[PDB]
């Protein structure tokens, strides 16, 4: 689910 | 990386059924959905070009919830992916990435350690008893309208109702502990080639969430990489449970704000991400590992019968003993290598990493996975003459080919659509 912030 | 293309063959997503590699299919345990057309695009892989409502029926509904329960960073559209041309569009955008990371070296062992990533046959309540596990396959409508079970690794599906999700919101497969326990089981990856991020060139502003409009866009091929990369530990078994955290600390707005990352994420990341996991929990995972492994050994040792297939006994043993790179003494005992084991937990967990692809596709991306997105477009990677399996973007021979150009939306402002800006909107 991932991409994160 | 690739001489053979990875999908050997052109799907337009209106060529009709054939029950084999484009069929009507379902999902184990979402029994009474209507069945979905899906596409083979390679052995062991499908693609299915609709949003997912299916994985998880409680996210079912695909409308914008209210406006003020919206978070920053989430973008709905109810229509995306609803229409014959859109899924068109999808089915060509996810195959020409495949084929981009294929052409790479990276790209090429990571996509085969992933086709071998058979989840392990431990379906049995019978010790003795090879048996495969159910949700680890998917039921296929055949010609003749009866259904017959296929095992499979990995499905890439459309988004749910919020596009551009960035964390699971409430859970895996129920049975992620198949994910941790060195089984593995079939990865089902929401993606779409038709959104990326912007993000921001230098280090101090993109770690800001209070900087930047994002003026160069992330390469699709290289976000479909992490998601294959986490794909690749789920499938040997080997993912770290996400309670395993990194309680921020070197970033002052993630650590205010009491922001946690996941050791999963950072392992994926690689680079100096990978650094803050603690280096005692790391031995930790990695014994707890190959005692899974030694189990997995021993299993198949004591494996007598196989049930739920035609294949011998001996076949699929040896597919696990590969799968796993197990040694075989004289007497046809496998036993789990301790060199082996480190190569493979290596190659797996350290070679296979974000910032390693990005390496290889010589593009701009995110320096660390602690960063703030600034904002999401609309892309259509599609034409050649936007983006190609070899230079993605940054297309050889044009204005686009130096200096990352073709990722710089500024420049190549006909490549992107702005959706939504998150600078400024955080929490902060
Ligand atoms: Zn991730």
């Amino acid at each position: 689910x991932a991409x994160g912030x | 990386g690739s001489h053979m293309p990875f999908v050997n063959k052109q799907f337009n997503y209106k060529d009709p059924v054939n029950g084999v590699d484009i069929a009507y299919i379902k999902i184990p345990n979402a029994g009474q959905m209507q069945p979905v057309k899906a596409f083979k695009i390679h052995n062991k892989i499908w693609v299915i070009p609709e949003r997912d409502t299916f994985t998880n029926p409680e996210e079912g509904d695909l409308n914008p919830p209210p406006e003020a329960k919206q978070v920053p960073v989430s973008y709905y559209d109810s229509t995306y992916l609803s229409t014959d041309n859109e899924k068109d569009n999808y089915l060509k955008g996810v195959t020409k990435l495949f084929e981009r990371i294929y052409s790479t070296d990276l790209g090429r062992m990571l996509l085969t350690s992933i086709v071998r990533g058979i989840p392990f046959w431990g379906g049995s309540t019978i010790d003795t008893e090879l048996k495969v596990i159910d949700t680890n396959s998917i039921n296929v409508i055949q010609p003749d309208g009866s259904y017959r079970s296929e095992e499979l690794n990995l499905v890439i599906i459309g988004p749910s109702a919020d596009i551009i999700q960035f964390e699971c919101k409430s859970f895996g497969h129920e049975v992620l502990n198949l994910t941790r326990n060195g089984y593995g089981s079939t990865q089902y990856i929401r993606f779409s080639p038709d959104f990326t991020f912007g993000f921001e060139e230098s280090l101090e502003v993109d770690t800001n969430p209070l900087l930047g409009a994002g003026k160069f866009a992330t390469d699709p091929a290289v976000t479909l990489a992490h998601e294959l990369i986490h794909a690749g530990h789920r499938l040997y078994g080997i993912a770290i449970n996400p309670n395993r955290v990194f309680k921020v600390n070197t970033n002052a707005y993630y650590e205010m704000s009491g922001l946690e990352v996941s050791f999963e994420e950072l392992r994926t990341f690689g680079g100096h991400d990978a650094k803050f996991i603690d280096s005692l929990q790391e031995n930790e995972f990695r014994l707890y590992y190959y005692n899974k492994f030694k189990d997995i050994a021993s299993t198949l040792n004591k494996a007598k019968s196989i049930v739920g297939t035609t294949a011998s006994l001996q076949y699929m043993k040896n597919v696990f003993k590969e799968k796993y790179l197990l040694s075989e003494d004289t007497s046809g005992k496998f036993s789990v290598d301790k060199l082996k084991f480190d190569k493979l937990y290596k190659m797996l967990t350290e070679i296979y990493t974000e910032d390693n692809f990005v390496k290889f596709f010589k593009v701009l991306n995110r320096k660390t996975y602690l960063n703030f997105d600034k904002a999401v477009f609309k892309i259509n990677i599609v034409p050649k003459v936007n983006y190609t399996i070899y230079d993605g973007f940054n297309l050889r021979n044009t204005n686009l080919a130096a200096n990352f150009n073709g990722q710089n939306t500024e420049i190549n402002n006909m490549n992107f659509t702005k959706l939504k800006n998150f600078t400024g909107l955080f929490e902060f």
